[PDB]
DNA sequence: CTTGACAAAAGTGTTAAATTGTGCTATACTGGGAGCCGTCACGGATGC
DNA sequence: GCATCCGTGAGTAGAGAAGCACAATTTAACACTTTTGTCAAG
């Protein structure tokens, strides 16, 4: 069946054992001699599968007929060797180990369930503190021990084993007390020591034994290798052993009968124990634990009266019960696992719900965090103790390969070393447990086992990262494999290396058509090799494919007929050209490859701007779409000639540029003369007579009688464009001379070049009348005019005719620029004579500032500001002088012509060449007092060059850091809007937004009409929500606003007939998981209603992110980032929370603004240095900024509502792109802003199972409310939320896309516990699974379309309904 | 956060033993072990079974049968219950004797770092040798515990390094051979002032060694290289990105196999119904396994010489067909 | 198409050397080692 | 409320340092039939 959902959940220990084909018991990998896998190792064939297909390890079976059979000798299943990529193993841990994801991912999932803090959980898991599971009636410091209590090692030993301490004595002294004496705290055991605790005092090693015989004392010495066998006061019969020794000679036997008295103890051991002397046998033994009332020795006569551990003494003939409790306190994951096994989720939920009613907000918030975790386990069926591992899964060996390289050495993954460490520590623990090792040794091994598990799962997450010996490189764990830019998601799932691909340096293909590219034959032979082999076999080139491939292996064996067959292969087919970085979708375009000799790809000049490609070493990747779908998509949707308008703004992206503009500008600009300008005649013949004598020039403006004309208009009257251009070919007139030509039935006073340009457009579109309406004849053709012509031709004639027009403009633009005579000399950078005057004038005023500075009239900062303002004005005046000099004296100057036409250069760069370099900034940002007075033509001085070097380095450093920030922003935008697709024609909503045609202006305190480009960016292409009547024109509801309609609305706005336009927008769209066609409007790239299925969310993200590097970077890119991240502005403005009248109270100490209302008195303590923008008496609305600066978007949300923050975010983001001249349609921002407002917070659950403060999507709560209202239950009360693109993307329902963006450990930890089921709605999820994305041709709206001919259709019809 | 410092603190809470305490604990373990032997000889059960039951009670916390065996031992009379007491005290003395010598292993283990095992691994392996030292220690010889324990602690650390310090495990004999080769080569290097040649190293090693054996031993001593080793300053490339997969067939290899299969069955169509069956059955084109003329003599009931008679005849006819069409030679390579 | 019988090929059961695994060394020795550092902003929690 | 530590993230391409003794297990050299495969005979 088809895969439709992906579910992630916790794996039970039983489930892990169900996956595994066997337990990996040895850390061995392969034999060092045979190089074959070892049995029970990490590569064992009996567990993971045969190394080679259908062959067992022993070799008994080597055939496919035994599929499914397991060899009786070797134990290896006879099957395909590829099972080693899928069959998993497991490691049976000696003791349970906690999964590090559910421990360290803040907030801890295990800690949240167990109400344990991170410090408390860390201490128990890593064997620093005990946790009490069963107190068993234990008392600590007088307080009874409770369950879940944390005990230190010292506290546990006191409870478990008791309290005792040995007190050493000085050498040669005797103890004051006797054996078995009930000493107390502070009592002196010996002259130099005092007992710090109360208990029974007993001698450890009596150095001297005094036996008083019965008839005299005998003092013996006890060597350190000797032991006294009788107690103090014992009755020793003559000859009985008293002190034992290794050799019988040193044995101290009694000479006669007497009583033994011990003396000179090595130390006194005072143990808090009760002694019970006994005479008969003992009913217990050392180590036994007895409660009060338990019989001890004499068959009932002697019974214990205190909790403790029994130690029977065979010399003192007493039973000592060291007071202690059998408390059940454990460490590690075993103690934690028992707590989660015994935790009742149903009971915990009820208790947490009761705490949810607590009046403290913090208590409710803490209860919500716990109850979200509890409900996640309850709903998914996950069992909380599964977060502690008993069986560790083993990755299949082919995913952690140990391979022999061609050199002969072996290469292995870091996981094998991580697995070996776990098995080595696990196996050692099993042997240590079997040997009955002390708890200290077992504690260390269990702690090391937990760290071994942690390193395997997430190395470096807790503690020092595990590294291999000889290097400091941390081992790559499972978490590292999946997370990060080098992880599995971002390196192998969201992007891949592909076959049928190539790469080469690009060169300009001037002769290419817009849909064509130059592909090297050698590349195409490799790129289309499988197709070529088939074609070679169809012809007589080769007998079959295998022979054909052998021919192509050697270059010298390739016949010339192969190249002819390659042409038939690539006929009609297209290739994909890609230049990195692919900032927008036109970074990949489809071209028909033209086979060319050489090794470079020829690229069309008109697509360079879309690729951001130049020819100074750029390289492009080539890709071959294989199937009919892939070829059809590239030829229809991705063809370069089919993508002429920018998807970001709707403006022509494939348009004349550089030499094409310059060549067309040169022939369309008219010459102006000054020889006889302003002179007047009486008759036209007199004017011509003056021209013959040379008094007046051909194009000098003159007046015949009362009309301003020129000699050329009268002297040369041409009957048709052909005659005018024939005169140019014969040299009578130039293309720039203004003459009289009859064209289109009109007597035009224009130049032949302008007439020539008209014929270029007319012949390109094959329509003379329409082309006349498409061009502006009486202006020189510059970048803006040529862009307008391309856009107008697109609307009136379509893509196919526009592509031909673009090629015609490119051909003539290149042709005329070559013969124009355009060059760059040192004298072309003309220095105006006004520069010297301005520099001298600035110097004179500079002395005035210095003279006033010495007079005290101004301060240091005032002098610094005065100098900067002086030089700023001087710099601007020189810029005007440079262009004024060009305008009146050198109208055809190369630098001037390039700047005016828009080909190359800007006025700032022209000034640095012809005027002065200007002011420079220090590394600290301060401007140098002295500017660079020399231009590049004159040449900078050594000092000036170094002064200018600070800015050049700063600009380059800014550029490098901006690309990373811009690229990071683009990825956030993609990952938050990737699911937004046009999924339906109309959602049926009646909501809309009103695009304002006027904006307030503070300098005049009034409404001023917005810029035309700004109105177009918010109105072009948008569907009218309500009918609009302007200037007698009825714009019906549902009308798509074309550029003419937008201009009509602007004209009506200037007439005062309209102030805002109600349009449908994505912000008000009700479509689930996307937008509707009506709420989106035009596909800006086609200037027509968007087609259902377009991934407009991806387009919006690329549209915003593409110009990110062009921002100057509260200003520039950082301003955009904080707006999309909904970050609170540092210089936060203060907005009124309510409406009313402001009342300022300024004082010498502080400032306070009061917004007085009818019965409300709000207070705002604004600082002294606060730039207020409101005065006393003004009525302010709620959320209106009292103080200048950036508004906090979150404060605006609660003050004014969701619509106010949405319009604020779109406007503020647009302001940044307006400053750099970037034209971005408001739709693209609104799609992202729509995702930023997608979630809401529950304020009152009502009659639902939701919690107060719970965050969920706005659609869900509205859908939930509909069912609640439909059955009479109380609806959920909620408030809107605003989050940044990063947080919004990470809170999406689909865990596959969220895990592939960021916080992979955090996303997967919560998804697995909640048992989340990804429904594969967005684009990223299907990319990961390699499925057809639900957009474009993969959208369900067009994917099931059938195609059939009439003959087949009638045949089916005539055969069924007959 | 520091496991080593945490362990050192834990072992620091057990005071070091005086010589009097050391002898007393050592004596009790030997007496306890002898008591277990006496108990088993009388009670009749496995001596190893009894020591686990005694050890279980001392440690505390199959539990069904441990109580049953412990109760049976306590059911013995007074004379026999005494031997149980020494067994309990002997096992408790063993636990305390091991705990008080955990400082000795750390001092020994710190001299073995940098040899493929972490410091904590060396200590835990050294602890295993320390436990073995207690079992085999004899206080009758009047030697101190550290004198005899040092041999077992160092032994356990050495064996662990020879067994666990390499991804590809190498036996102790070859590890000790590899160690000798390095030591010999280093000694020759410092005396000759240059890197020794394989002939020079073999001669210094002794009889049975030539330059061939030295080179093979060095080849064996080559540790595998990590697949995640970065190349260049940038942390964006590893060795694994440059190692092709030579196991799975390439698309070209898979295609030519299919091309050969369809051309071979097309050529076999010209053969007779039985003649083509024999070759497909003898060459394993149907069942996948080459059969014997006998295994085919049962499918059709014919003689092993019948098949060899026709199998060649069908083979010869394919040779004639191939020479006439030449549509099958290019697959031969 | 059967002998048939016959040598090569293959299987098979011993036996040896070779390789590999394990135990054991008894003066006394009893708490490690390397780092240690020039980013910045952002949540999120954790307590105060 | 606030101050602090921890965790997270920060553009895309390409090119680039013990022996030794002994037992236990495995390998490899043999012999052996026993088995297919094969070229005479009808
Ligand atoms: C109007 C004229 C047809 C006359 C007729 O058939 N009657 C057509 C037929 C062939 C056309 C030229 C070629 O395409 C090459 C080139 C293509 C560029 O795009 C624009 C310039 C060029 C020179 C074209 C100009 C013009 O468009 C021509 C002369
Ligand atoms: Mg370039
Ligand atoms: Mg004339
Ligand atoms: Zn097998
Ligand atoms: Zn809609």
């Amino acid at each position: 069946k088809e895969v439709r959902k992906v579910r992630i959940a916790l794996a039970s220990p039983e489930k892990i054992r169900s996956w595994s084909y066997g337990e990996v018991e040895k850390p061995e990998t392969i034999n060092y001699r045979t190089l074959k896998p070892e049995r029970d190792g990490l590569f064992d064939e009996r567990i993971f599968g045969p190394i080679k297909d259908y062959e067992c390890a022993c070799g008994k079976y080597k055939r496919q007929r035994f599929e499914g059979k397991v060899c009786e000798r070797c134990g290896v299943e006879v099957t395909k060797s590829i099972v080693r990529r899928y069959r998993m193993g497991h490691i049976e841990l000696a003791t349970p180990a906690a999964h590090i994801w559910f421990v360290k991912d803040v907030p801890s999932k295990i800690g949240t369930l167990l109400d344990l803090s991170a410090t408390e959980l860390e201490q128990v898991l890593y064997f620093s503190k005990y946790i009490v599971l069963d107190p068993k009636g234990a008392i600590l410091n007088g307080v009874p021990v409770e369950k879940r209590q944390l005990l230190t090692d010292e506290e546990y030993r006191e409870l478990r084993y008791g309290k005792q301490e040995t007190y050493p004595l000085p050498p040669g002294v005797d103890a004051l007390v006797k054996d078995g004496e009930e000493v107390v705290k502070g009592q002196e055991l010996a002259p130099g020591v005092v007992s710090r605790l109360d208990g029974v005092a007993l001698y450890r090693f009596p150095r001297r034994v005094r036996v008083e015989y019965v008839k005299e004392p005998k003092d013996y010495r006890v060597q350190p290798h000797m032991n006294v066998v009788v107690p103090e006061g014992a009755r020793v019969e003559a000859g009985d052993k008293i002190v034992a020794a290794i050799d019988p000679e040193e044995e101290v036997i009694a000479e006669a009968e007497g009583v033994v008295h011990l003396h000179e103890p090595a130390s006194i051991l005072v143990v808090k124990a009760r002694v019970y002397p006994f005479e008969d046998d003992v009913e217990v033994s050392t180590g036994d634990r007895v409660a009060p009332g338990d019989v001890l020795a004499d068959g009932g006569k002697v019974k214990s009266d205190v909790y403790g551990r029994v130690e029977v003494d065979l010399v003192r003939n007493v039973v000592r019960v060291v007071e202690s409790y059998d408390i059940d306190a454990r460490m590690g994951a075993e103690a934690i696992q028992q707590l989660l096994k015994e935790l009742d989720l149903e009971a915990l939920e009820k208790e947490l719900l009761e705490e949810m009613k607590h009046p403290s907000r913090a208590r409710r918030a803490k209860a919500r965090k716990r109850l979200e975790v509890v409900r996640a386990f309850l709903d998914s069926g996950n069992r909380p103790e599964w977060m502690i591992l008993e069986a560790v899964p083993v990755l299949p060996p082919d995913l952690r390969p140990m391979v022999q390289v061609d050199g002969g050495r072996f290469a292995t993954s870091d996981l094998n070393d991580l697995y070996r460490r776990l098995i080595n520590r696990n196996n050692r623990l099993k042997k240590l447990l079997a040997q009955g090792a002390p708890e200290i040794i077992i504690r260390n091994e269990k702690r090391m086992l937990q760290e071994a598990v942690d390193a395997l799962l997430d190395n470096g997450r807790r503690g020092a990262p595990v590294t291999n010996p000889g290097s400091d490189r941390p081992l790559r764990s499972l978490t590292d494999i999946l997370s990060g830019k080098q992880g599995r998601f971002r390196q192998n799932l969201l992007g891949k290396r592909v076959d049928y691909s190539g790469r080469s340096v690009i060169v300009v293909g001037p002769q290419l058509k817009l849909h064509q590219c130059g592909l090297p034959k050698r590349m195409a032979l490799e790129l289309f090799k499988p197709f070529l082999l088939k074609k070679m076999e169809e012809k007589g080139i080769a007998p079959n494919v295998k022979a054909a491939r052998r021919m192509l292996e050697r270059q010298r064996d390739i016949k010339d007929e192969v190249w002819d067959a390659l042409e038939e292969v690539i006929h009609g087919k297209v290739v994909l050209l890609n230049r990195a970085p692919t900032l927008h979708r036109l970074g990949i375009q489809a071209f028909q490859p033209v086979l060319v000799e050489g090794q470079s790809i020829q690229l069309h000049p008109l697509v360079c701007e879309a690729f951001n490609a130049d020819f100074d070493g750029d390289q492009m990747a080539v890709h071959v779409p294989l199937s009919s779908f892939a070829q059809a998509e590239a030829r229809i949707q991705m063809l370069s000639a089919h993508n002429l308008l920018s998807p970001a703004s709707g403006e022509p992206l494939a348009k004349p540029s550089r030499d094409i503009i310059l060549g067309l500008y040169y022939i369309t600009q008219v010459r102006k003369e000054k020889k006889g300008a302003g002179l007047e005649f009486a008759t036209p013949e007199e004017a011509l007579a003056a021209h013959e004598r040379g008094e007046v020039a051909l194009n000098a403006p003159i007046k015949v009688a009362g009309r301003e004309t020129s000699v050329g208009r009268l002297k040369y009257v041409f009957a048709n464009p052909d005659e005018a251009l024939l005169a140019v070919a014969h040299g009578i007139v130039d293309l720039q001379d203004v003459v009289t030509v009859r064209y289109m039935g009109k007597r035009l006073e224009t130049s032949p070049g302008r007439i020539l340009f008209a014929r270029i457009v007319a012949e390109a579109v094959e329509d003379e009348k329409v082309a006349w309406e498409l061009i502006q004849l009486d202006v020189p053709q510059e970048k803006n005019s040529l862009k307008d012509l391309v856009y107008q031709a697109f609307l009136r004639l379509g893509m196919e005719k526009t592509a031909r027009l673009l090629d015609a403009l490119k051909y003539y633009g290149f042709t005329f620029s070559t013969t124009s005579g355009i060059t760059i000399g040192i004298d072309d950078a003309v220095i105006p004579e006004e520069k010297k005057q301005y520099l001298e004038e600035a110097d004179r005023k500079l002395l005035q500032i210095e003279q006033a500075y010495e007079m005290g009239f101004l301060t240091d900062r005032e002098r610094y500001d005065q100098i900067l303002q002086l030089w700023t004005e001087t710099t601007e005046k020189v810029t005007q002088a440079v262009f004024k000099n060009f305008e009146e004296n050198y109208p055809f100057n190369p630098l001037y012509v390039m700047a005016q036409s828009g080909a190359r250069g800007n006025p700032q760069q022209i000034r640095q060449l012809c005027g002065l370099r200007g002011l420079m900034q220090k590394p600290s940002g301060e401007t140098f007092e002295v500017p660079v007075r020399s231009s590049f033509r004159e040449g900078l001085t050594v000092l000036e060059y170094f002064i200018s070097s600070h800015g050049a380095r700063k600009g380059g450093a800014d550029t490098a850091l901006r690309t990373a920030d811009s690229g990071y922003l683009t990825r956030k935008l993609v990952d938050v809007t990737h699911e937004i697709v046009v999924r339906e024609a109309d959602c049926g909503t009646t909501n809309y937004i009103s695009v304002p045609l006027f904006q307030p202006d503070e300098v005049t305190r009034s409404l001023r009409l917005r810029k035309r480009a700004d109105i177009e960016a918010g109105l072009y292409g948008r569907v009218l929500a309500r009918e609009v009547e302007v200037l007698g024109v009825r714009l019906e509801e549902g009308r798509y606003l074309s550029m003419d309609d937008v201009h009509l609305l602007i004209k009506a706005a200037e007439a005062g007939e309209i102030q805002e336009v109600p349009v449908r927008s994505p912000l008000t769209c009700q479509t689930r998981y996307g937008v509707c066609q009506k709420c989106y409007g035009y596909d800006l790239s086609m200037a027509r209603p968007v087609s259902i299925g377009e991934a407009v969310g991806i387009v919006a993200a690329q549209s915003i992110g593409e110009p990110g590097t062009q921002l100057t970077m509260t200003q520039g890119l950082p301003r955009v980032i904080e707006l999309f991240e909904a970050r609170r502005p540092k210089a936060k403005a203060v907005i009124s929370e309510i409406d009313g009248v402001v009342r300022i109270e300024e004082t010498e100490e502080k400032l306070s603004v009061f917004v007085e209302s009818e019965g409300f008195s709000k207070e705002y303590k604004l600082p002294k240095e606060a730039r207020l923008l409101v005065k006393d008496g003004d009525y302010v609305e709620a959320g209106q900024p009292l103080t200048r600066g950036a508004i906090d978007p979150h404060q605006l949300l609660e003050a004014k509502g969701p619509e106010a923050v949405e319009r604020y975010l779109v406007e503020e983001i647009q302001k940044v792109y307006r400053a750099q001249g970037v034209k971005l349609h408001d739709k693209h921002i609104e799609i992202v802003v729509r995702q930023m407002m997608k979630y809401v917070e529950v304020t009152d659950p009502g009659d639902s199972r939701l919690l107060e403060g719970q965050v969920l999507e706005k659609w869900d709560v509205e859908a939930l409310n509909e069912r609640l209202i439909a059955e009479g239950k109380t609806p959920v009360a909620w408030k809107p939320l605003l989050m940044g693109v990063t947080k919004s993307a990470l809170s999406t329902k689909s865990w596959l896309s969220a895990a592939s963006f960021q916080n992979t450990t955090h996303v997967l930890t919560e998804a697995a516990i909640a048992g989340k089921k990804d429904e594969l709605i967005g684009l990223k999820e299907n990319v990961i699974l390699g499925r057809l994305i639900p957009a474009g041709t993969g959208s369900d709206f067009v994917r099931f379309t059938q195609v059939v001919d009439q003959k087949t259709l009638k045949a089916i019809e005539e055969a069924r309904k007959e | 956060s520091d496991p080593v410092r945490q362990y050192l603190h834990e072992i620091g809470q057990v005071p070091l033993l005086t010589l009097e305490e050391e002898v007393e604990l050592a004596r009790k373990v030997e007496e306890g072990m002898e008591a277990i032997k006496k108990l088993s000889e009388i009670t009749g059960l496995d001596p190893d079974l009894i020591r686990e039951v005694v050890r279980a009670k001392i440690l505390g916390s199959d539990p069904k049968t441990v109580e049953e065996i412990d109760q049976k031992l306590k059911s013995l009379p007074k004379e026999h219950k005494r031997y149980l007491h020494i067994a309990r005290e002997g096992e408790a003395a063993r636990q305390h004797l091991i705990e008080a010598n955990l400082r000795l292993v750390v001092s020994i283990a710190k001299k073995y770092t940098g040899r493929g095992l972490s410091f904590l691994d060396l200590i835990q392996e050294g602890n295993q040798g320390l436990i073995r030292a207690v079992e085999k220690f004899e206080y009758k010889r009047r030697f101190k515990f550290s004198t005899y324990a040092t041999w077992w602690i160092r032994q356990a650390i050495n064996r662990a390094i020879a067994d666990q310090a390499r991804t590809i495990r190498i036996p102790v004999h070859m590890v000790e051979t590899i160690n000798k080769l390095s030591r010999t080569a280093r000694q020759l290097q410092q005396e000759l002032g240059r890197e020794p040649t394989y002939e020079e190293i073999a001669e210094a090693m002794g009889p049975g060694w030539d330059a061939k054996r030295v080179e093979e031993t060095l080849k064996i001593a080559q540790e595998p290289v990590s697949l995640e080793t970065p190349i260049g300053d940038e942390k964006d490339s590893f060795y694994g990105d440059f190692i092709p997969d030579e196991h799975l067939p390439s698309p070209v290899d898979a295609a030519t196999q299919s091309l050969l299969s369809e051309e071979l069955e097309k050529a076999l169509s010209k053969l007779s119904e039985r003649e083509a069956m024999v070759l497909k059955l003898r060459k394993g084109l149907i069942d996948g396994r080459e059969h014997t003329l006998e295994e085919v003599g049962a499918f059709f009931g014919v003689t092993r010489e019948r098949i060899r008679q026709i199998e060649n005849k069908a083979l010869r006819k394919l040779k004639y067909h191939e020479s006439r069409t030449r549509k099958l030679r290019d697959f031969l390579d």
